[PDB]
């Protein structure tokens, strides 16, 4: 498991466990399950780089070590 | 306790964010996030600033959030800024952008933790 962080447009931070196989897909489903946001209106960026379906968190080099979170932002 | 400044968590295994309480109910918390929730008392810190040599996660500029100490603060135009060392290294953060891991929050609930 790594730790995220995601930044909701209210500006209220989320926690998930992910796995750096994860797909973007699979990240917005877990939004969608703690905050109840539909995947379809969810536009993930990392560092203001949009994260694409269909692609995992390795593919964009997003995920570290253990001690370093990223903290991915809803647009 | 109203109108007070605290480090709090929402979620049994969160992460402790900075916020105020706004109403004694729980205590209704508005988070600097903006989020407004009522949560346990054991779950609120009563520290403001948090004090020196508090081990911290704090975002960085790459926008990781990564441990790191509190060695200083500084208050600009009411805002609250946190300067905390990294593997040596000095930067300045924004309030809201320095937060406690559970064990790290853990660590000051006997000394500051509200009840």
């Amino acid at each position: 498991s790594m730790l995220i962080f995601v930044k909701t447009l209210t500006g209220k931070y989320i926690e998930l466990e992910v796995e750096p196989s994860d797909t973007i897909e699979n990240v917005k489903a877990k939004i969608q399950d703690k905050e109840g946001i539909p995947p379809d209106q969810q536009r993930l960026a990392f560092a203001g780089k949009s994260l694409e379906d269909g692609r995992t968190l390795s593919d964009y080099n997003i995920l570290k070590d253990s001690k370093r979170h990223p903290l991915l932002r809803l647009r | 306790f109203v109108g007070l400044r605290v480090v709090a968590k929402w979620s049994s295994n969160g992460y402790f964010y900075s916020g105020k309480i706004t109403r004694d109910v729980k205590y209704k918390l508005l988070f600097d996030d903006g989020y407004e929730c009522d949560v346990l008392g054991k779950d609120i810190l009563l520290c403001d600033p948090i004090p020196l040599d508090t081990e911290v996660t704090a975002l960085s500029e790459d926008e990781y959030f990564s441990a790191g100490v509190v060695k200083g603060h500084r208050k600009e135009s009411g805002e609250l800024y946190y300067s905390i060392e990294k593997e040596g290294q000095r930067k300045w953060y924004k309030r809201m952008a320095v937060i406690l891991s559970l064990e790290q929050g853990n660590r000051l609930r006997e000394q500051y933790g509200l009840g």
